[PDB]
């Protein structure tokens, strides 16, 4: 389990946006993600991240959920 | 790479036979320095006006890096 922790450098420019966008036949919007582990970089339609560093957290038992064992 | 301490730093670095990767502002000065040390491909080079030249030390490492930085 992977929380957001730092990013070194997001940009994000409406602009280039709109026009990164496309529609599906579903009458929907959507755009390209791509991910260049190598360089550490998320981009989508006109955000794109750097370094964004994410990390661990600690998943807490909710014990409302402890199973009958017969 | 193209200037005073560059240079030396390239021509001792390559003595000791190491991968170097430059800098460098001018289309010419690409130039100047393939010319001078033969031994450099042109992956060796990025620019030095700009931040482009993380992305591309960070390619041509597969995301390891470099083991000095001057």
């Amino acid at each position: 389990l992977y929380l957001p922790t730092r990013f070194t450098s997001i940009r994000i420019d409406p602009v280039t946006h709109r026009q990164k966008l496309y529609t599906l036949q579903d009458t929907t919007q959507a755009a390209d993600v791509v991910v260049d582990r190598n360089l550490n970089t998320v981009v989508a339609g006109g955000a794109l991240f750097l370094g964004a560093h994410s990390s661990v957290a600690p998943r807490r038992p909710q014990e409302h959920l402890k199973p009958i064992l017969e | 790479g193209s200037g005073g301490v560059g240079q030396a730093a390239i021509a001792i670095a390559l003595s000791r036979g190491c991968r170097v990767f430059t800098t460098v502002g001018s289309a010419e000065k690409r130039a100047y320095l393939q010319a001078r040390f033969p031994q450099l491909d042109e992956t060796c080079f990025a620019n030095s006006r700009d931040t482009s030249f993380e992305q591309h030390v960070l390619r041509h490492t597969a995301g390891k890096g470099v083991d000095l930085v001057l």
